[PDB]
């Protein structure tokens, strides 16, 4: 079990840790989060009480270093930092635990939700999408645009998701125009899987990361990326059986976790109706179709 | 964006553009089988690709052999149309290639866009106009060359004959669309109007009769009457 201590909490803020969240009052004696499961990436995120504008946060993996949070009054946000002095860090954490000034990561034993949402997500791939090589953790916020959004402006602050574009020369073989547009298997299997992602685990990792940034930060370009990666699979007649089975599980847990009240903005009617009812894979996503129909029948 | 009443004069500026109409590409007769089921028999078709400024019509004849062994022919027809338009563009010298292609049906947008990815600077546009180019096969000489074709063939016609010697391309297009609208609403009546007087002939190298300026005014008035009429005979007014 690992710990992310806080120097202090000078401004009133709602703090998220993965799918959990709690409110901290202005100058409340809060000194961090303990008992964080090792073996998974995590995200610690923030919404100030006075400016619900800009949700922001940090992806991290406690195996990669000792990280803490400290409010910066100049830049006006809670910043993640790495502590390189291991003994200073352990002494800080032990003091804060003794004084019981930390919240406990509140995982139910039965509960595999976070695993199921992050199964293929790896910190090393996160750090290639979010480029800031001097830190071991990655900042994301509501306003960051994607490389593809920038093509249609600050590149250092961009989400470098893999560009997917169904009407592109990358996606369409000369002479197979109709074939490749109507059946995207070539683009999925040769261009993206064999060529760019190398395997389906990396593809699923990026899909999962895009969903999580859409859900936790309302990041619009991340939602576009998530739906594009779903649509590319669903619009392919030829998909490995193991990928379809895994995709069904992935989407099931994403739809299960989505706040009911955010479905109007986070779910694209066209993609979902196409994927569940028109596409080649309309009959291949049984778990996802069943939860979508019972939880969001309006969308459909 | 989309082409409508607001931006109508743009058709006659000096940026090369082509209309593409695919309504006559896949054509069938529907008939009964010996068992009393229904079946289709394809007949020859054509892509109608027209420069509205010059009158230049690139009539790509679609021979029924192109459909042999193929499924979902109405879908294929849109992609075949886009393949042939793309081939036409690539065949033209750079300075003759269009800067815009306007499709008369929105279902042609994605097929043509995908086929023209190599030409990012050619704009593919829909239109809100209800243009009567489906009536092209009511023009006797065009119907004749399509139905006689025994293989794929491109034929060139000036759809304005020599009218641009005497009128502008705005006025020529307006006459063309009036004639075609008439032929679409009541083909028999329209053709009666055009050929009633045996002394006005169609030149061998023309599609329409050799009307004087005065006779065109009479003709155009008779076509307007027809279109309003049928619009009464239809709606009872
Ligand atoms: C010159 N030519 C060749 N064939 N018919 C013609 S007469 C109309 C014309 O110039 C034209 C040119 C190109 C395409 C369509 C029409």
């Amino acid at each position: 079990m690992n710990t992310v201590p806080f120097t202090s909490a000078p401004i009133e803020v709602t703090i998220g840790i993965d799918q959990y969240s709690f409110n901290v009052k202005e100058n409340q004696p809060f000194h961090g989060i303990k008992d964080i499961p090792i073996g998974h990436v995590h995200v610690i995120h923030f919404q100030h009480a006075d400016n619900s504008s800009m949700r922001y946060g940090y992806w991290f993996d406690c195996r990669m270093g000792n990280f803490y949070i400290q409010y910066d009054p100049k830049d006006g946000l809670y910043k993640m930092m790495e502590e390189r002095d291991g003994a200073k860090f352990e002494n800080i954490v032990h003091n804060f635990k003794e004084r019981q000034m930390m919240v406990s990561y509140p995982k139910i034993d039965e509960d595999d939700t976070w695993y199921n949402l992050t199964e293929f997500v790896q910190m090393d791939k996160i750090r290639k999408i979010v480029r800031k090589d001097e830190n071991q953790f990655s900042y994301v916020d509501s306003s960051m645009t994607t490389v593809q959004e920038n093509e249609l402006s600050d590149p250092a602050h961009s989400l470098n998701y893999t560009v997917i574009n169904f009407k592109s020369r990358e996606a369409i073989r000369p002479g197979h125009e109709m074939e490749d547009f109507l059946d995207k298997s070539y683009y999925l299997n040769t261009v993206m899987l064999q060529g760019i992602f190398k395997n389906s685990s990396n593809y699923f990792g990026e899909l999962q990361f895009a969903f999580l940034n859409a859900m936790f930060f309302g990041n619009y370009g991340s939602s576009l990326q998530w739906h594009a990666m779903i649509e590319l699979i669903c619009s392919s007649a030829t998909v490995p059986k193991h990928m379809l089975d895994k995709l069904d599980e992935i989407l099931y847990y994403q739809i299960k976790t989505l706040p009911e009240q955010y479905s109007d903005i986070l779910l694209n009617e066209r993609v979902w109706n196409i994927c569940l009812y028109s596409s080649f894979q309309k009959n291949s996503l049984h778990n996802t179709e069943k939860i979508m129909e019972n939880k969001y029948p309006e969308l459909l | 964006g989309a082409m409508n009443s607001s931006n109508y004069a743009e058709l006659f500026n000096n940026d090369i553009k082509l209309f593409v109409d695919d309504t006559n590409v896949y054509r069938v007769t529907v008939h009964k089988t010996f068992e009393g089921n229904v079946a289709t028999k394809a007949i020859n078709g054509c892509i109608f690709t027209l420069n509205p400024k010059t009158g230049h019509l690139f009539l790509k004849i679609i021979h029924t052999s192109v459909w042999a062994g193929q499924k979902r022919l109405s879908q294929l027809a849109k992609w075949k149309t886009a393949e042939e338009v793309s081939a036409l563009v690539r065949s033209l010298p750079k300075e003759e290639q269009p800067k815009q292609i306007i499709v008369t049906r929105k279902a042609m947008l994605d097929p043509l866009e995908v086929h023209m990815l190599d030409f990012p600077n050619i704009a593919i546009r829909p239109t809100e106009l209800r243009l009567p180019f489906s009536a092209a096969m009511s023009i006797d000489k065009l119907s004749d060359v399509v139905m006689k074709a025994t293989e794929p063939q491109m034929v060139l016609f000036n759809i304005y004959d020599d009218w641009l010697d005497r009128i502008s391309s705005y006025t020529a297009f307006s006459r063309l669309t009036l004639l075609l609208r008439a032929l679409k609403t009541n083909e028999e009546s329209a053709k009666m109007i055009l050929l009633s007087d045996p002394t006005i002939t169609i030149k061998s190298y023309h599609l329409w009769p050799s009307f004087t300026d005065e006779q065109w005014i009479t003709i155009e008035s008779q076509m307007r009457d027809l279109i309003l009429t049928e619009y009464g005979r239809k709606y009872n007014v």
